[PDB]
């Protein structure tokens, strides 16, 4: 119960890897209507305690905020759509750091779009930036296979000559339970569904010669799935090869009994659910470093809130986020370098940032 | 002539442009020819164009007990083991548990038992 | 590892978005998401032909 109108090309709930304008024609594809018009909308807002570059001093707050807009109406079958992105507002005095973010932004452009759903979930459409004035084409296919679900999003550029896929599949993945047969009744009994699921996505980015310019992937994981599957191939396949002395030392049977417990009806040893690990990673960005995060999705702090903890190698950051449906509160703590030599790499620069959806606030 | 229940068990809007002698051998022998004809049809068209079931008691039976909670039926398991390894598991098997919890079912006995549970849970000439 | 095990993953992902989406669009399930009377038209539109009432009379005639 309590379905909200999702996007139907995005997937995973509180992270966005789609433009806006082809997440303002799948909710515009989205309506339940043979007719309307619908309107989406991010925003983002940064907090800090501003830290100059060059003397390592404080020197006051730095708050940004970015924000990107969408609008479509629909026709018969087609639609229209008129999007703003990436519209930069800055606040702050005698920072290099800005300036150079906002020579090196995302720039605040305006896009018509003309899509057509040529097919039922298969979706074409042409786009061209007003501003810059640049055309582009895309395509798109959805689809739903029982079980699983899977998007893929191709945008072609021939002025830059730049190539985008994105790509998103959800799938229950490996499945340990067995298929019983019921010995009184005659009937065979298929295990019930749980409805968590894991979520693989990736995005391919060429701009010009480069072959493989840019490149990320994310693969994002039920916890409770997983160790009940690890659980059981030990159970059944491992445990019956162990050697036989191996269980003769002290207290070792006891803690085989507490990790791996004895099977039941329902066919899960471990009931642990609304945990969740995502590992992104991109590869254009040097060095190889992955982004590693633990969630709770909990849903008796404040109606289904979401409890982060993460961690990023490369920019040496921790993070602790409290989200629900399309709000984040997220304070990141970033690790500096240390001095040279000895017991000097210490925590400092707690930053404090708002994700929104006005639009998403209705519900 | 053909009766009311077998009018509504074909297809329907099919025209009979000949007379039949009258009795009812020559009315089923037409009907199943008819049968024969369509499920003929099917396969030609079909060929012109381009799963373990384990018991429920044994696998509850096998759970409830349990090794390992002392050396006794810790060496009774690892003597049966054994043995068991030796002579009852073949090489396509892949486990011992796995096996002496699998329903060991025909692969036309295990299509059967599939249809008849989703005949239970909810094509041309069948009926 | 990264030059052997980069393009197996981004390969894998790719693949099995590719083969998630083809087999999301044959017989069943867009049978599946229609009413009965036009599923009862669609089964004999894939697995006869398109004129099957022609069809099902030569068989009738046949026999």
């Amino acid at each position: 119960m309590g379905a909200s109108q999702e996007s139907e090309l995005d997937f995973v709930p509180r992270l966005s890897f789609l433009p806006i304008e082809w997440r303002s024609i799948g909710s515009a594809f989205g309506l339940k209507d043979k007719s309307g018009a619908a309107a989406n909308g991010r925003a983002t807002f940064t907090v800090r305690q501003g830290v100059d570059a060059a003397e390592l001093t404080s020197t006051g707050r730095v708050i940004d905020g970015q924000a990107d807009v969408g609008a479509s109406l629909k026709l018969n079958t087609l639609a229209i759509g008129v999007s703003a992105s990436n519209i930069t507002f800055h606040s702050g005095l005698d920072d290099p750091t800005a300036a150079a973010a906002q020579r090196s932004s995302l720039i605040p452009s305006l896009k018509l779009t003309a899509a057509k759903q040529f097919k039922r979930d298969n979706y074409i459409a042409v786009s061209y930036d007003l501003k810059h004035q640049k055309p582009e084409l895309s395509a798109c296919w959805t689809g739903e296979a029982g079980a699983d679900r899977a998007t893929l999003l191709v945008n072609v550029d021939p002025v830059m000559r730049s190539v985008k896929l994105a790509a998103a599949v959800r799938t229950p993945g490996p499945e340990w339970r067995k298929v019983l047969y019921n010995d009184e009744t005659d009937l065979l009994e298929y295990p019930a569904d749980d409805g968590a699921r894991h979520t693989l996505y990736v995005q391919h980015e060429v701009r010009g010669r480069d072959l493989l310019h840019a490149t990320r992937l994310g693969c994002r994981l039920d916890l409770g799935r997983l160790v009940n599957y690890v659980v059981d191939f030990v159970d059944y396949r491992i445990e019956e090869n162990i050697p036989s002395f191996v269980w003769n030392v002290p207290l070792l049977p006891q803690l085989y009994s507490l990790l791996v417990p004895a099977d039941n009806d329902e066919q899960v040893r471990h009931r642990i659910t609304g945990w969740e690990l995502d590992v992104s990673h991109d590869f254009a960005r040097s060095g190889l470093l992955p982004v590693v995060a633990i969630s709770k999705t909990s849903k008796k702090l404040l109606g289904g809130g979401t409890l982060t903890a993460s961690y990023d190698a490369a920019a040496r950051e921790a993070g602790v986020s409290l989200s629900r449906k399309g709000v984040s509160v997220g304070a990141r703590v970033a690790r500096a370098e240390g001095a040279a030599g000895g017991l000097s790499a210490g925590w400092g620069r707690p930053s404090i940032h708002v994700a929104v959806e006005p639009l998403g606030l209705l519900q | 002539v053909l009766t009311n229940t077998q009018a509504t068990l074909l297809p329907t809007d099919l025209q009979t442009k000949r007379t039949i002698k009258p009795g009812l051998i020559y009315t089923n022998s037409a009907l199943r020819k008819f049968v024969r004809n369509v499920n003929t049809r099917l396969n030609l068209k079909l060929l012109n164009s381009k799963q373990f079931i384990y018991s429920k008691r044994w696998k509850s039976i096998f759970s409830k007990i349990q090794p390992l909670q002392n050396g006794t039926t810790r060496k009774s398991y690892q003597l049966f083991r054994n043995v068991a390894k030796q002579i009852l598991v073949t090489p396509d098997a892949k486990s011992l548990k796995l096996i002496t919890i699998n329903q060991k079912l025909s692969l036309k006995e295990r299509k059967l038992l599939e249809l008849r549970t989703q005949y239970n849970n909810n094509t041309l000439v069948r009926p | 590892a990264v030059k052997a095990a980069r393009p197996v993953l981004v390969g894998f992902v790719l693949h099995r978005v590719l083969k998630t989406l083809d087999r999301s669009r044959q017989l069943e399930y867009r049978l599946a998401r229609m009413g009965p009377e036009e599923a009862r038209e669609a089964y004999y539109e894939a697995v006869l032909g398109k004129d099957w009432k022609q069809q099902l009379q030569a068989d009738w005639d046949k026999a």
